[PDB]
């Protein structure tokens, strides 16, 4: 939206069955959120865990 | 602390002009720090 708040990320999970194309990261806040690295784009978080 | 302290008070929900002065107060310091080390090897 247009409410952009900075939080940590104090876990990351990649695994080889997920490939490289999804990252799974866990904030400060306690929310999840997934980045998934694009050629055509830099970075998207296409899924936000648990908002 | 009290930089990284304010932060976190973010995160769970006058004094300006010396706040704005900290971003230059870190240029200087990096400025002052490669003299020093310049000055004190020929020392």
């Amino acid at each position: 939206g247009e409410n952009e708040e900075i939080i940590g990320g104090t876990a990351l999970e990649y695994n080889v069955e997920a490939g490289p194309s999804k990252f799974l990261i866990g904030t400060e806040s306690g929310s999840i959120l997934t980045a998934n690295k694009k050629l055509k784009k830099p970075v998207e978080i296409t899924t936000r865990y648990g908002l | 602390r009290l930089l990284k302290e304010v932060k976190y008070f973010l995160l769970l929900r006058t004094a300006k002009d010396i706040y704005t002065k900290a971003e230059t107060y870190r240029t200087q310091i990096v400025a002052l720090d490669m003299i020093v080390d310049n000055y004190n090897h020929i020392k």
